[PDB]
């Protein structure tokens, strides 16, 4: 990856 | 678009594609489709 810490899964994610 | 009903896809404010799996409940930042 080399890439920062990716967000953490939530089921239904709304952005 | 083909995509298997699995993948839920997300994509980070920075212009990154950021995926969350179902089915193992996994975070990848790297996408296998845009290769």
């Amino acid at each position: 990856e080399l890439e920062s810490p990716p967000p953490p899964y939530s089921r239904y994610p709304m952005d | 678009g083909p995509l298997p009903p699995g993948w839920e896809v997300r994509s980070t404010v920075s212009g990154r594609i950021y995926f969350v799996d179902h089915n193992n409940r996994t975070t990848q930042f790297t996408d296998p489709r845009l290769h």
